[PDB]
């Protein structure tokens, strides 16, 4: 849950931490929470760089 | 498709499309202050950065 | 508001009428969930609950939004009939009925509520005849003032009761739409922080 | 005609959530399509609205 637009890039961090886990902990169905704070921070699923 | 509605919220209003080019606004009214505002927005501030629309003021 | 069959106004049942058609086009299955909170201003008197001073509970948004006390039938029926009206356009369109029962939950104050900061809204008196009428057991008094307080022994048959009372509600829901609908499949959410780190040993004591 | 963004996005195996008391001023063949776009296919969940489903009204 994000609510404030202003730690989108702070909550949605941790987000993704906690995906992690509920992938390895098997969980069949995953959803985000809420669709308009999808669409207000607009979240994107793309592979990280292999940069750095 | 990209109207938008906006109204005090001492009432209910809903939009849905059924034609080509037509719209429904099903509303249902409570209070005599009630003011149901069907409008169309310049620039897309709703939809995903991926799927928002070109802004243009110009009318003309 | 009793007798009528149909809780929901068409405007919002429409909405959901097209909301539905697009997604069986898309193959995805729909779950619905309702809950005991409903607007202030138009709530019924006697549904509200309410705290050791009358004050009805109350919510952070604005306008403040009241609960539901679970122990009335009537409050329960209103809920229930809005799972049915819902549930009733997923078969005219071959889906499959998938209901949430939405946050059971007696209200105590949590967060700032204004005047009952962290009082419990345990205290209506309709509840009251009821816990007397089955139980035979007096009220504990007095009543509780701020949830962080400590307990005193004697509240603690009360408030068991409560909980006790709040299961049979979400039980009695889940009856009655399951009682129309055979084939439905039933959920509840969970607060996992709320389970395993309490605000108070009242508050896990009583909303579990 | 304006310009649009209309980028489809990967599946990435995930259902979507939503609430009708955020989603009343949006028409819903918007909502569907575009979540349907970003790649939530399989599952969906709305919450009732709290003030804009049920029958009401105001009297002296």
């Amino acid at each position: 849950f994000v609510l404030l637009p202003e730690d989108a890039k702070k909550i949605w961090a941790d987000v993704d931490k906690a995906w992690g886990l509920a992938l390895e902990a098997g969980i069949p169905h995953i959803y985000p929470w809420s669709y308009t704070q999808v669409m207000r921070d607009g979240v994107i699923y793309a592979v990280p760089k292999v940069c750095g | 498709e990209y109207w938008v509605v906006d109204y005090n919220a001492l009432m209910v209003a809903t939009i849905i499309p059924y034609g080509s080019k037509s719209f429904k606004v099903p509303c249902q009214w409570r209070t005599n202050k009630d003011f149901l505002g069907v409008r169309w927005m310049t620039e897309d501030t709703f939809d995903h950065h991926l799927y928002r629309y070109e802004t243009d003021p110009n009318y003309l | 508001p009793v007798s009528e069959p149909e809780p929901i106004n068409m405007p919002t049942m429409e909405f959901y009428k097209r909301f539905l058609s697009l997604l069986h086009e898309r193959d995805m299955k729909f779950v619905n969930s309702v809950a005991y909170e409903i607007l202030n201003f138009f709530m019924p008197d006697e549904w509200k609950q309410l705290n050791w001073k009358g004050d009805p509970a109350l919510s952070g948004w604005y306008p403040p939004s009241s609960f539901i006390q679970p122990t009335n039938k009537d409050a329960l029926d209103f809920v229930s009939k809005a799972q049915c009206q819902i549930l009733k356009e997923c078969q005219n369109l071959g889906m499959e009925l998938y209901f949430q029962i939405g946050e059971p939950w007696w209200w105590d104050g949590s967060y700032n509520t204004g005047e009952g900061k962290n009082a419990p809204c345990i205290y209506d008196p309709k509840t009251m005849a009821l816990y007397k009428e089955e139980t035979g057991n007096d009220v504990p008094t007095p009543w509780i003032k701020d949830i962080f307080a400590p307990v005193e022994e004697h509240q603690w048959p009360y408030v068991d009761w409560l909980c006790t009372k709040l299961g049979q509600s979400t039980n009695y829901i889940r009856d009655y739409v399951k009682g129309k609908f055979p084939d439905a499949q039933a959920t509840l959410l969970f607060f996992t922080p709320q389970i395993m780190s309490p605000a108070s040993e009242l508050t896990g004591r009583l909303n579990f | 005609q304006l310009g649009q963004r209309k980028y489809p996005q990967v599946v990435m195996g995930m259902g979507m959530t939503s609430g009708f008391d955020d989603g009343y001023n949006l028409t819903p063949e918007r909502q569907v399509k575009m979540a349907y776009g970003l790649g939530y296919r399989d599952w969906w969940t709305t919450y009732i609205g709290m003030s804009h489903y049920w029958k009401g009204l105001t009297a002296f």
